Formats: C-alpha cells, structure tokens, sequence
C-alpha cells in the first residue's frame, strides 16, 4: 500500500533548505517551463541588485574604498536607477553601473571579505553572468531559477511521488512558528533532513552570538538528534555547500571555527572533521544512526543522486 | 521547550544573511550612510 512519507527540512537560514525543495520539483516533478522561467526575470534582477548592494553596504561599514573613485557616482546612481526600474526589465544603463561596480578592485576586495558580513551565495552566480542576464532577450534558465531567492510566507512544501511513496516535504524558515506549528510539524515525521552550510565555518560572529554559526547549527542538531520523540524518525544529515567549502578551505583555515583542529587544510580532512563533530553529538551511536551526505543543493545531478539514497534508507528503515 | 527557541533562532536569525530576498522593496534601497 501507499505510504505517506512526511519529510521535514531543518537547518539555519542559508543552509540550502529552500533549494532542496526546488530540486524536488525539477527532479521528481514537472520542473519549470519556459512560460514559468520567464516569470522569474523580475526576481533574478531583484536578487542581482540586492547582491551588489549588499557588497556596497559592506564597503561602508568595513571602510573599503573603491579601486577607482568614479564608482562612487555609480554606487549613488545604483540606488536611484534601481528604485526606478520597472520590475522584470534591466536597462543598458543599470547593467553598466553594475558591471563597472562589480569590476572595481575595491568592490572585489570587499567581495573577498564576505566572511565579515552576510552575503547571500547567489551574488557571485549572478554578478558574473551580467552579460547574459542583462541582455533584454534574456530568458532565465532552470539553473537561473534554481538560484533565485523568494518569499517564505508561512511554510513551504511540495508533493511528489518517488518509488511509489507519497512524499510531502516541509520547510519553515524565518516564519516564526510557535510550539503549536512546531509540534504539529514534528508529529508525523518520517525523516528529518538537517541542512548545514559547511562554507559557514569561516563566518565572523555577530555582535549578538556567543558561539559561531557552525556550533549554533551543531547545538540544534544535537537536540533534534538525541530527542527520543524522533527515535524511529530517519535522521538524514546534509553537509551542504561543499563546493564553496572546497573553494574556501584553501584560504581560510578550519581553526577559525574549531580552534582545536590540528589536521591539514585539505577539503578531505576538514570535511571529515566536521562530519565527526556533528555525528559525535549522537548519544546513542548504537540506538540511532545518522545518514550523512556531503552535497551541493544547487547541483541537480548530485541532489537527485543523494535523494535517491535517502529514499532507500526511508524505504527500508520502515523495517521492510 | 527551548527547542522551539533554538529552531527559531537558527533558521531565522540567519535568514537575515539575506535581506537579499524577494522582489526589490524601498527598504533595501536606502542609500548607505557613507553616502
Ligand atoms: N554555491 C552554492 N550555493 C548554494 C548551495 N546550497 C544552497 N545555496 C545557495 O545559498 C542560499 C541558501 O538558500 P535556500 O534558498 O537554499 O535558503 P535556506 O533554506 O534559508 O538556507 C541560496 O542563495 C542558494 O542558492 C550550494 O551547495 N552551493
Ligand atoms: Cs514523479
Ligand atoms: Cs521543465
Ligand atoms: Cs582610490
Ligand atoms: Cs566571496
Ligand atoms: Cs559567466
Ligand atoms: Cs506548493
Ligand atoms: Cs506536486
Ligand atoms: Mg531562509
């Protein structure tokens, strides 16, 4: 008989929860048609602008000057043009201002210090493709739509059949949900897919945080993991953003996030170390098992593959 | 439990890592102080 498989996505903002959801529609659903991709132009541009602005704002706080002082006019002009360009379209004027700002060594200098502030991980993706994106005959591709960033009004979800199972994937995130909603989200869970942004290991801590992003995520995992209520619940761990991690580990040591770390600075050892920090949180290595996968939420191929395995674990953890 | 707190603190407080979300709104346009 058909089983309802209630999947709950958990994890800090930016961990990739929303992105896994979209991957499900592309893989186990229809995906996005052209009539529907065209629909995202407005957001693709909205996001592109918000990104260059996030960086421009960062230059102020961090006091990083433009490689060329002319850019100050562009920056000031960025905010006017932006707040004046009908959504969905981008003029040859705005495209220029952005291209010049993104090209500035001062701005690139600030971009390289994104660890000191909060820059979404789509800024690079879009700012580089300005050539394509800016052209007026532009049609967002699937990967373009996958990288977008929209509204989490309430709770996001998707229904899809895979290996004859009725998958219901849930994802809250930002939407303050009370013990009400929460208890109601947990009740019925078949598997919790906990997302972690590996690349967050080098983030400078905020003025409010006692511990860093990683350890805050570690803390939450700990609870979800060792909570008797989720005993029979399959606990999949997605150590996401491995591409950014690999790119980063090169320049920024893991000792930033785990001062005691003494291994080498290879994607391999650093990654293995983080996999242990999370899995050692498990208080019943005998009782429960953690299903860890290093992934790249934005990679449809890898996600399809990884979700293929998660299902096997679900298909049989149901002791059958 | 505080569990509800932690989840609201980790999955929310970082969604800020994206005041960069949704369509463009007047708030995200306020010209930076270093004007
Ligand atoms: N480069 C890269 N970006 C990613 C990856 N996973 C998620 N992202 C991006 O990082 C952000 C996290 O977004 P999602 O939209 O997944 O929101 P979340 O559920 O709050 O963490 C988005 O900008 C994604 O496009 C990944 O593996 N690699
Ligand atoms: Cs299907
Ligand atoms: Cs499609
Ligand atoms: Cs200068
Ligand atoms: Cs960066
Ligand atoms: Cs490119
Ligand atoms: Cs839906
Ligand atoms: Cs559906
Ligand atoms: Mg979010």
């Amino acid at each position: 008989g058909a089983r309802e498989v209630k999947l709950l996505l958990l994890g800090a903002g930016e961990s990739g929860k929303s992105t896994i959801v979209k991957q499900m529609k592309i893989i186990h659903e229809a995906g996005y048609s052209e009539e529907e991709c065209k629909q995202y132009k407005a957001v693709v541009y909205s996001n592109t602008i918000q990104s260059i602005i996030a960086i421009i704002r960062a230059m102020g706080r961090l006091k990083i000057d433009f490689g060329d002082s002319a850019r100050a006019d562009d920056a000031r002009q960025l905010f006017v043009l932006a707040g004046a360009a009908e959504e969905g379209f981008m003029t040859a004027e705005l495209a220029g201002v952005i291209k010049r700002l993104w090209k500035d060594s001062g701005v690139q200098a600030c971009f390289n210090r994104s660890r000191e502030y909060q820059l979404n991980d789509s800024a690079a993706y879009y700012l580089n493709d300005l050539d394509r994106i800016a052209q007026p005959n532009y049609i967002p591709t699937q990967q373009d739509v996958l990288r977008t960033r929209v509204k989490t009004t309430g709770i996001v979800e998707t229904h899809f059949t895979f290996k004859d199972l009725h998958f219901k994937m849930f994802d809250v995130g930002g939407q303050r949900s009370e013990r009400k909603k929460w208890i109601h989200c947990f009740e019925g869970v078949t598997a919790i897919i906990f997302c972690v942004a590996l690349s967050d290991y080098d983030l400078v801590l905020a003025e409010d945080e006692e511990m860093n992003r990683m350890h805050e995520s570690m803390k939450l995992f700990d609870s979800i993991c060792n909570n008797k209520w989720f005993t029979d619940t399959s606990i999949i761990l997605f150590l996401n953003k491995k591409d950014l991690f690999e790119e980063k580990i090169k320049k920024s040591p893991l000792t930033i996030c785990y001062p005691e770390y003494a291994g080498s600075n290879t994607y391999e050892e650093a990654a293995a170390y983080i996999q242990c920090q999370f899995e050692d949180l498990n208080k019943r290595k005998d009782t429960k098992e953690i299903y860890t996968h290093f992934t790249c939420a934005t990679d449809t191929k890898n996600v399809q593959f990884v979700f293929d395995a998660v299902t096997d674990v679900i298909i049989k953890n149901n002791l059958k | 439990d505080i569990e509800g707190l932690v989840e609201l603190l980790n999955r929310v407080q970082s969604s800020g890592a994206h005041d960069q979300r949704g369509l463009l709104r007047k708030e995200d346009l306020v010209l930076p102080e270093f004007l």
